DNA sequence: AGCGATACGGCACTGGCCCTCGTTTT
DNA sequence: AAAACGAGGGCCAGTGCCGTA
């Protein structure tokens, strides 16, 4: 009820629309497909008092909340356009705080600029940060200089107190701060730490570049090689998103000079003040150059980008933040403990073996190792100059008693050995690495004169080339080799010749204790090449590999570790533990420099809530602060966050050593966080671009019917149907059908799915040819398919019709391709058009998939924005506190409080619908279906995660640490209406 | 199993043949050798450092061998809560504290009438009740890695997690002996019930200032054999297949080890400027790292035999004193880890061995 | 005296307010010792090992059970170090004269009923050959004379008495003046085979030892010093309105105790355990006076870690943070003085290797 | 026209510039 | 006695595989 689902609404009453032969169309179609077997099952419908709505559409309600939003920021950034530039101060002030250079750039303490709008860019002594120690603003009227209490010689603690720059103006509108990198600048603001606020919002110059003409990795890759017939023509239309870069796009000036020393970051404080001028004149150069940049980019960015959705969406997707406490410290020690012990252990059993195979130097015996063979095995002994003289050879030159007379014979003794001692140390020079090691234990040692010296072998990996093959048994084999890949495994006769001759002088390889390891292998070139393992003799080649490009090392391979082959030896269950040892710390490998250095600051009990205070929490004697996750607002593509730590954190798995960065970020007491997420966003949004594109309901194509038609709670999603096949549950499912989307690759596919499924190839490609009746079909010589009815003819000319390219059937690919044909814009919906380097016009363009995947990624971020200022309109205009947003790209969660938990995810609720029938109403109809329209899971705890339930490797015990517990949701939420009198 | 005779040999333990694996589990071995006393002397000391010196509210305590009122102490941990109102005093009533104390207790045994003492380091932390099992789970873990540790294989070192009989929660430790496990150190969460005996009068000197308030500690308590630890790391030290060549050798860690370095005098004869010796040995054992003096000797033979005889007593470094280092200065050096031939300076040769230890004791 | 009462409140000794007596101190009787007791015996135990490590040739260290092996308590330490005799003549290759040293908990009675009392004394077994046993006897009387001299403040206050009797041909008692009475301190004499030719026979074939191409039984000479008695002995003699004990540097329990002086702030601790852990790094033994909680007196103080035998007392003031200077006080000569935080560790190890001679 | 896509880092390895020292030169 | 060339090791940026969302 009705029309195979829709619920109840006010967004219009009319509507059909029916289009009669367009849905005869998709019936038949949908019954020769076919799908006609329709479950019945009617989601229960949700009668609710809806928000006001300001009309005339939602088109004009988002347009009118995002404009109001984003008006007095507009007003400001106007003001930034417009401001009459005064020139620079003749010298900078070496005082404490703001000053103020006015007329004729004149000194004026200031404790704070009270400007509406001003540029920022800070700087920070990195050798002892990160507090700030420098910093210029330019303003509309005049110029500022901050400058840091680090100005007398002290001894100081840096446990991060309020020492950031003051900016934020007291109340007993209001402000707008740009720059190159805004979120870095917004991290050393003084009052944007704070539990409530703010009414400060920043503008990026680098995220509004990446929006106004940005490129890929692929073309940054290629941009800066410039030091695929018609692939350069965007190379000047275009930039990286570096400043100097960015200016030199926008501006087009002379070139601004960069810190030859990078004094910030290489030299300490006291060379730094030695430069205090010129590293002002620095930073000056730098607000400038943004400025200017930022006075070009906002209109070219208010023309690319004309809803103010993306505006208001990009303003408070600026302004995240996350509470922390002394967990976060207790985090850092812990993990940071737990991964030294795990790599104290493995570097350990690693020099164990790198000591005990060091032995068979004597009597060159290596020389019978097959696998220690092809390193140095070096004997140094060097070296020494004759002094001394002349002629004479120096290489040849039981009584019971109780005598200590001789009570001076010690120091003699002593004396004789300190003359001994002083005599020698001009015959040598510099102390070079142990000679009477080979080379490869040299090599496998930290020198000796380096202030991190550890005793016997150390930098053992794991993962290394050497210690692999120093110790593995190989595939039922006995010899792994490297060259141009290592041990090949995972990412109508054939016959390959043999050879051995020798010449001199090459290094001796045995190929004998190879063939009886093999033979105490199987004791329990051609043939044993398909399935089998073993290798040959000499040559090397191929002869009988699937993948094609290697693997050093084999570091995911843990069930082909735990069945036998490939083994290790010596010897026994050390393979295995190996691997989970690497396994375990691969994550806090690759990310403790940002956990570790990822500052916060704390904010003491003078400036904080009192009413978290009266909350029967402290919490005995801890220490409550926060940290801005510093991101940049929009990165390709399509403007999505950019974050080098917590947009990459890893989730809660009990096998991770930092995996539980994720649920460190716990509330105050008094607030809790409500998030949810979207599910499923893109899979329904290329739905939606195909059923809108064949006719006007949702459900009128093969592939849009079975995204809006399974539930995930006690059901079967898309997906999951996908990963009921089977198949593999779930996210694998979910990459082979986003993979699928973005160009389903046969080989792709096929190891993908082969890695996924863990069987036979042949059965799985039956599988995949099965999965690729999706695609097909599509379209002199050519493919056998045209818009003629046969393809063979004779002397016919035809040059006008092979303009025409798109596929049948059952997806979609024709409209996410009409989007990619566009010259103009192709912004739907909204609605912003991105890149000079990626539109068609004067572009090959050859970057296919990075555009459909454009479309549909923009439909995600476009979805994004639409949450938020939507999630922002309803939280001022009622009583729901704490406002302050932290999203990830598919989700998003909201810093309330335990008091207005409810009303929070009602309003996510609300959010969601608004959102869906935004998308609904950009294409047509207004109406949308049912098992889409809300949220179905809700988050509502103190610490952010993504399962209600948490368990976690470091801490072993969560709730045995002080935590709480989450909250499925759900149906419950939907009897707490969002006025403020409820329960 | 094969490696007694290397006990025997080079004494680590007694050379009498009747030290079965109860004799020495029980404690009623005749007695351990010169230098299985000092690799316990050093495994003690490092106790006594990674557990008493560097943190603080941790004091040592002097427990009597008996009572004043004949049967000894079975455990060192009564004696010490003796002495719990004079270091309340010292600590200024400031807990969590705890007292350390290695001692040597005697164990009634009956060998199926007998008695057994065994060396004992034990610690007893007084904790408040609101975090005694925060730092049960803290010292299990601080001392399983303590143990884990200076171990070539760690895998061997495990816990335990146990209930008592009326609920209070326990963790024992054990090692894989080649035979199975064996326990090697418990620590219990006793609820203050020893306390309230041992003080039944006033009960207000016994409350110990928790923060903002005074309560009652509760004791937390911690007890490890280290002669079964000794034997642990003993049996952890020796050696296993197709290696393809073998040779006999315990690698027990530099710290513990119970001879760093060995000197000796190579060409061989040479007279009589060999007094240089005595300055290198006075000089290093004045930086108190073990020199076993090879000067005095029989041998006069091959020197794999010498160098299995270092390789028998874990020695890390073999440095040999000949006459072309009396002409320039450069000793040779022999490393047990990794068997092979080195050139050295002498005072280079004195700090690379200061250095070599003080970072093996680093990570 | 006053002294006895300065041990208590400083935790030298056990509490106690009846066995608090010298004659209880002297009998094996105990109410034990306190955290600085032990430490000092620690140390003072420490310095007599190292008095004989760095004796040529070798002397190897073992241990002795302490009941009875055939089911009690032990008196002597002796024995123990006889039964390990035959199985140490391998590791010295039956070369040369050796000896046996160990430290261990021994037993006596004391004397309504008896009860047992205990000390803990360091022997030394010194086998050797009959013709060079007085001789040897005669360094070790003068090495062990040496050997208390050095850590005394008064070498006057140590004595050396010579006796003889039947069963030891010539042996040697090393007294302690208090001056309330001379005291033993420790005992040298020179036991003839007897003893350990009582607990082999036979066949005696294996107890002589070459001496140069002969075999013969070597005499034993028994050195056994009390550690308890030296302890007392040290503490009556560091004890000098002034009530501050002087222990020497190499052997005094705790030698550097830091406290704040600014008003309780956290950036104090932080720089207190900053140079505690700096010192703990170097082995220097260091009271925590930073925690605190109050910090009453400054005078009071000082005498309290001059009753503790303190030797340097540092003060982490307000000034620190932020000139990096701090307010050192020495023992010996009370004489308060400043010196940068970072030139601390390398003062206070000079100093105490600066103690170091003979 | 043919295609996983958007990122974020990490460690292992390498050819090249630069400084130091010795073998070789008035 | 004095000028010159080659060998060795560190700092540098680039590249190939892998780590996560
Ligand atoms: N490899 C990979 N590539 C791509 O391109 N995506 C993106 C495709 S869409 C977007 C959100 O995906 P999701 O949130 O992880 O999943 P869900 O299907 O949106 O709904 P749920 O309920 O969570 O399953 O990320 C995601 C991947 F993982
Ligand atoms: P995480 O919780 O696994 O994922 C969070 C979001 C969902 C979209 C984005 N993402 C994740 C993985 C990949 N491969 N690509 C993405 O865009 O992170
Ligand atoms: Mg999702
Ligand atoms: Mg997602």
């Amino acid at each position: 009820m009705l029309s195979r689902g829709l619920h109840e609404q006010i967004f219009g009453q009319g509507g059909e629309m029916p289009g009669e032969a367009a849905v005869r169309r998709s019936v038949e179609h949908l019954q020769k497909h076919g799908l006609w077997g329709q479950p019945a099952v009617p989601l229960p419908d949700v009668e609710l008092r809806l928000p006001p709505l300001y009309g005339d559409n939602l088109d004009q309600h988002f347009r009118l909340l995002a404009q109001k939003q984003s008006l007095p920021y507009l007003e400001a950034a106007n003001l930034l356009l417009q401001a009459q530039l005064p020139p620079k101060p003749p010298a900078w002030a070496w005082a404490e705080g703001w000053t103020r250079y006015g007329p004729e750039g004149e000194a004026v303490p200031v404790a704070i600029p009270e400007e509406r709008a001003l540029v920022f860019d800070v700087e920070v002594c990195l050798a002892e940060g990160t507090c700030p120690t420098l910093a210029v603003a330019i303003s509309p009227s005049a110029w500022y200089s901050w400058c840091s209490q680090r100005l007398v010689e002290e001894r100081y603690s840096w446990t991060s107190q309020l020492s950031p720059a003051d900016l934020i103006p007291l109340e007993v509108q209001e402000q707008l701060v740009v720059g190159h990198n805004v979120s870095f600048d917004r991290a050393h603001i003084r009052e944007q730490y704070l539990i409530q606020g703010s009414r400060m919002r920043f503008l990026d110059t680098m995220s509004m570049h990446m929006a106004i003409s940005g490129l890929s990795s692929f073309q940054r890759s290629l941009w800066i090689a410039a030091k695929a017939i018609s692939s350069w023509d965007w190379l000047d239309i275009s930039s990286v998103n570096s400043l100097a870069e960015v200016h030199r796009l926008y501006v087009g000036g002379p070139p601004l000079e960069k810190e030859p020393r990078e004094l910030f970051v290489k030299g300490t404080m006291k060379d730094i003040r030695e430069n205090f001028q010129d590293l002002m004149q620095y930073c000056a150069q730098d607000v400038w150059a943004t400025h200017e940049v930022f006075q070009q980019q906002l209109p070219l960015f208010l023309e690319r980008c004309p809803h103010p959705v993306t505006l208001a969406g990009m303003l408070e997707m600026g302004v995240s933040y996350l509470p922390v406490n002394q967990n976060w410290e207790r985090y850092l020690a812990e993990a940071q403990g737990t991964y030294e012990e795990l790599q104290r252990e493995m570097k350990k059993s690693l020099m164990d073996l790198a000591n005990d195979a060091c032995q068979l130097l004597s009597g060159e015996r290596y020389k019978e190792d097959p696998w220690l063979w092809d390193l140095e095995w070096d004997l140094q002994e060097f070296k020494q100059k004759k002094a001394k003289k002349v002629k004479k050879e120096p290489a040849t030159a039981l009584g019971p008693c109780s005598e200590e007379e001789e009570f001076q014979q010690d120091v003699m003794a002593r004396a004789c050995l300190q003359k001994l001692k002083g005599t020698t140390e001009l015959l040598p020079k510099r102390p070079q690495h142990l000679p009477g090691h080979p080379g490869w234990y040299r090599k496998l040692c930290p020198r000796l004169d380096d202030p991190a010296w550890t005793p016997g072998p150390s930098l053992l990996s794991l993962q290394m080339r050497v210690t692999p093959k120093l110790m593995a048994l190989t595939w039922d084999g006995f010899p792994l080799h490297y060259s141009e890949r290592h041990g090949w495994g995972y990412l109508n006769l054939a016959k390959l010749p043999t050879g051995t001759t020798l010449e001199s002088a090459g290094v001796v390889c045995p190929y004998r204790a190879i063939e009886s390891l093999y033979r105490k292998h199987c004791l329990e070139p051609y043939n044993d090449v398909d399935i089998p393992g073993c290798w040959f003799f000499k040559l090397p080649h191929k002869d009988g590999n699937s993948c094609n490009v290697g693997s050093p090392f084999a570091k995911d391979f843990l069930p082909k570790m735990e069945d036998g082959t490939l083994q290790a030896g010596p010897g026994g269950a050390s393979g295995p533990r190996a691997l989970e040892i690497n396994k375990m710390i691969s994550f806090w490998r690759n990310a403790h420099k940002r956990i570790s250095s990822q500052m916060v600051v704390w904010l003491p009990r003078s400036a904080l809530p009192r009413a978290v205070i009266r909350h029967p929490d402290y919490d005995e004697e801890g220490l409550y602060g926060a940290i801005l996750p510093q991101v940049v607002t929009a990165g390709t593509i399509t403007r999505r966050a950019v974050e080098p730590t917590w947009l990459t954190a890893s989730n809660a798995r009990p096998d991770r050593v930092g995996s539980e960065l994720k649920a460190m970020v716990q509330a105050p007491p008094g607030y809790t966080l409500v998030g949810a997420d979207v599910d499923s966003q893109e899979l329904w949004i290329a739905a939606v671009l195909g059923d809108a594109h064949f006719a006007g309901m949702h459900g009128c194509t093969a592939f849009g019917w079975m995204t809006l038609q399974g539930r995930k709670s006690r059901g079967t999603d898309l997906h999951s149907k996908t990963a009921t096949t089977v198949g593999i549950s779930r996210e694998h499912a979910k990459i082979f059908n986003y993979g699928r989307i973005y160009g389903a690759g046969q080989p792709f596919a096929e190891r993908l799915l082969m890695q996924f499924n863990h069987r036979l190839t042949q059965q799985e490609a039956a599988e995949k040819a099965q999965q690729m009746y999706a695609a097909t079909k599509g379209l002199l010589r050519k493919v056998q398919r045209e818009t003629a009815r046969k393809s063979q003819w004779k002397k016919w000319e035809v040059v006008a019709e092979r303009a025409w390219k798109g596929g049948t059937e059952s997806e979609m690919f024709n409209k996410l391709e009409s989007i990619a044909t566009s010259d103009i814009p192709r912004t739907p919906v909204l609605g912003c058009c991105i890149s000079r380097a990626l539109e068609p016009s004067a572009v090959q363009e050859e970057f296919m998939t990075s555009r459909v995947n454009w479309v549909v990624q923009s439909s995600a971020v476009d979805y994004l924005h639409l949450m938020l200022v939507a999630m922002k309109w309803l939280f001022e205009e009622f009583a729901i506190d704490g406002r302050f947003c932290i999203s990830i790209h598919d989700e998003v969660r909201y810093l309330v409080r335990e008091e207005d938990r409810y009303r929070a995810a009602l309003a996510l609720q609300i959010t969601n619908l608004l959102t869906r029938c935004m998308f609904a109403y950009k294409l047509g109809l207004n109406d949308l279906p049912q098992s889409v329209a809300f949220f179905s899971a809700v988050d509502i705890d103190r610490c952010l995660r993504k399962e209600v339930t948490m368990d976690c490797k470091t801490p072993s015990n969560p709730t045995g640490m002080e935590r709480r517990y989450g909250i499925p949701q759900g149906e419950a939420l939907d009897i707490y209406q969002i006025i403020e009198l409820t329960k | 199993a094969l490696l007694e005779i290397c006990q025997r040999r080079h004494f680590l333990s007694g050379s009498k043949q009747q030290l079965s694996r109860d004799s020495l589990l029980s404690g009623c071995h005749p007695g351990f050798g010169p230098l299985g006393v000092e690799l316990r002397k050093n495994l003690a000391a490092e106790w006594w450092t990674s557990v008493v010196v560097f943190r603080e509210q941790v004091f040592p305590v002097d427990a009597l061998h008996h009572k004043p009122g004949r049967k000894l102490r079975e455990n060192l941990l009564h004696g010490a809560l003796e002495h719990y109102v004079n270091c309340l005093d010292l600590v200024n009533k400031r807990l969590p504290y705890g007292l350390a104390q290695i001692g040597v207790c005697f164990h009634p045994v009956f060998d199926t009438k007998s008695i057994g003492e065994k060396t004992e380091a034990s610690l007893v932390w007084f904790t408040p009740p609101r975090t005694s099992n925060q730092w049960l789970d803290f010292w299990l873990r601080h001392r399983l890695q303590w143990w884990r540790k200076f171990a070539m294989s760690p895998s061997n070192f495990s816990s335990s997690d146990c209930q008592d009989e009326e609920g209070r929660k326990g963790n024992k430790l054990y090692y894989n002996f080649p035979w199975g496990k064996e326990l090697i150190e418990t620590l219990w969460n006793l609820g203050d019930h020893e306390l309230l005996h041992m003080y039944p009068g006033n009960v207000s000197k016994l409350h110990g200032r928790d923060g903002r308030k005074n309560v009652v500690p509760c004791v937390l308590s911690v007890n490890g054999d280290l002669d079964r630890g000794m034997l642990a790391y003993l049996y952890d030290s020796f050696q296993t297949r197709k290696k393809n060549l073998h040779r006999k050798v315990l690698k027990l860690h530099p710290c513990l080890a119970p001879i760093k370095v060995a000197l000796d005098v190579g060409r061989g004869p040479t007279l009589e400027l060999r007094q240089v010796c005595q300055g290198l040995f006075n000089e290093l054992l004045e930086n108190g790292i073990s020199v076993w003096p090879g000067y005095l000797e029989t041998m006069q033979s091959s020197l794999e035999q010498l160098y299995s005889k270092y390789d028998e007593m874990s020695i890390l470094f073999t440095v040999l004193v000949t006459e072309t280092t009396l002409e320039n200065g450069l000793i040779h050096l022999r490393s047990r880890d990794t068997t092979m031939k080195e050139m050295m300076h002498i005072s280079k040769l004195k700090d690379f061995l200061i250095k070599y230890i003080s970072s093996a004791k680093n990570v």
